[PDB]
């Protein structure tokens, strides 16, 4: 019914090791980049 | 020419068993100028000590105990000498300019201030509210506030970050004492320099200083000059928006090397290449300085200036521009882009001019007496001795393209800059953006 079976799971294996590896990487990158904002600080200084 | 440099009178220097270093340059000139340049500043101030150096500068003239107000001034006015001065972050000075026929008289005067200031508790309580007003003025000089804020964030947390002027709360509460606590602490010979230029004969100066600066160092401390706490550079930004203003100012920069560093030359040449613009000029045809050109063609800025403001062990190499609420971006872009170009593909034909342009300011930096003393005053203090125009010459008469590239890139490429911007800046993109503006998609 589905000769691909093995080839298909092995694949799935790797696919899972890339998510594992890639997503965090880009997560850092996403945070790395946002820190500019996450960090940031406001303040309202009118003259009086 | 080169002969003109060489035939330039060497500068004499000799320190006291006291500590002061006495140097100066001689010419034919009837007139002259002389001053004491203290290694004092704001950087040397504390969280509650911040301001003094200033509040000081502001009473440094209103008299001494030997000769109160009305008289000092009357003695100064009456002889036609100009006693002016300042106080930065790591540099303070007090120079006078008379007819050289007053070396011994001016010198005394000098000494009588740096050592004995009235500090009339009644004079203070007035200069207090004077500064607090004079400060409120420094304030709408966006042309400046933009720099302090630059320092503020560029060197956040450390001593430089504090503005030479100091918070209102301190100036509102500095004590008769704290001022003196400042004077007696920093105003010492080892960190002070007696320099002058005009028609003066060194020896006569020496002896007068050597005469009115009867200082005596007991301990080993007194004879030693403290090195300052290192200031952490912090790539960041600080935005004081206000679309209510005519326009916004922007100042971005990378950490500077420090006077010492030999590269400040090549680097200085760098800033020569993009220079500055300012709508009054007369040049959409300007020299290479595209920042200038482009600033014209696309009406980028009201004015922009490049600067390598440096200090003892750190610095601020950047650029500052003023522009309509609307063309802020295109400007940065074009500008910041230049830095890149500058240190990625700069040419000889360019540096050639740069140099000569510097060699022109190099010379005109020393135009008159007051200015000359400045360098001498400075030179020694920050460099150790005096750098002759014959020297500076070679220093920067030997910087090739490849050298500028090698340098600027070394202090600009992929570095985290510090930006500062007050005014209608809604148009200035976030940091990351002006940050990834540091590396050229080579």
């Amino acid at each position: 019914a589905e000769p691909e079976h093995d080839h298909r799971k092995r694949m799935g294996l790797k696919m899972l090791l890339m998510m594992g590896l890639l997503v965090p990487l880009v997560y850092y990158m996403k945070r790395h980049k946002w820190s500019v904002l996450k960090s940031r600080k406001l303040a309202y200084r009118p003259p009086k | 020419y080169a002969q003109a440099l060489q035939s330039v009178p060497e500068t004499q220097v000799s320190q006291l068993d006291n500590g002061v270093r006495v140097a100066s340059e001689q010419s034919s000139q009837p007139t002259c100028t002389v001053g004491v340049w203290i290694d004092a500043g704001s950087r040397y101030e504390s969280e509650k000590n911040n301001g003094a150096g200033y509040f000081l500068e502001h009473l440094a003239f209103k008299g001494t105990k030997n000769r109160p107000q009305n008289a000092l001034e009357k003695e100064v006015e009456s002889m036609g000498a100009h006693l002016n001065a300042y106080s930065s972050r790591e540099h303070t000075a007090y120079y006078i300019k008379a007819l050289s026929k007053d070396v011994p008289k001016a010198v005394e005067l000098l000494a009588d201030i740096v050592q004995n200031c009235s500090l009339e508790d009644s004079q203070i309580e007035k200069e207090r509210d004077v500064i607090v007003r004079e400060l409120q003025e420094n304030d709408t000089s966006m042309r400046e506030v933009v720099f302090n804020y630059l320092h503020a964030t560029a060197f956040q947390g450390t001593g430089l970050a504090q503005s030479v002027e100091g918070p209102s709360e301190n100036i509102r509460k500095l004590s008769r004492a704290d001022l003196t606590e400042y004077l007696s602490t920093h105003y010492t010979a080892p960190r002070m320099v007696l320099a002058a230029a005009g028609g003066v004969e060194h020896q006569q100066l020496l002896e007068l200083a050597q005469k009115h600066f009867g200082g005596v160092p007991f301990t080993y401390d007194d004879d030693a000059v403290p090195t300052l706490s290192k200031c952490r550079f912090t790539g960041s930004q600080i935005r004081h928006r206000e679309d209510g203003l005519p326009l916004a100012h922007v100042a971005i920069a990378v950490e500077g090397p420090g006077w010492a560093h030999p590269d400040l030359v090549a680097l200085q040449v760098a800033n020569a290449i993009i220079g500055h613009y300012d709508r009054t000029y007369g040049g959409g045809l300007h020299s290479s300085s595209p920042l200038a050109s482009i600033a014209v063609t696309n009406k980028l800025c009201q004015s922009f200036q490049t600067f390598s403001i440096c200090y003892s062990e750190t610095g601020l190499f950047g650029f500052y521009f003023v522009c309509d609420r609307m063309s802020i971006d295109d400007m940065m872009f074009v500008l910041q882009g230049q830095w890149m170009r500058l240190c990625t593909s700069i040419s000889e034909s360019e540096v050639l001019r740069g140099k000569n342009f510097l060699r022109n300011a190099l010379v005109s930096h020393l135009d008159g007496t007051t200015p000359v003393c400045e360098d001498i005053g400075r030179e020694l203090l920050t460099y150790g001795r005096r750098i002759p125009l014959e020297e500076w010459e070679e220093r920067l008469a030997e910087v090739d393209a490849r050298m500028v590239r090698e340098v600027c890139s070394k202090y600009i490429y992929d570095q985290c800059p510090a930006v500062a911007g007050p005014g209608p800046i809604e148009q200035l993109p976030d940091y990351n953006r002006i940050r990834s503006g540091m590396f050229w998609l080579r």
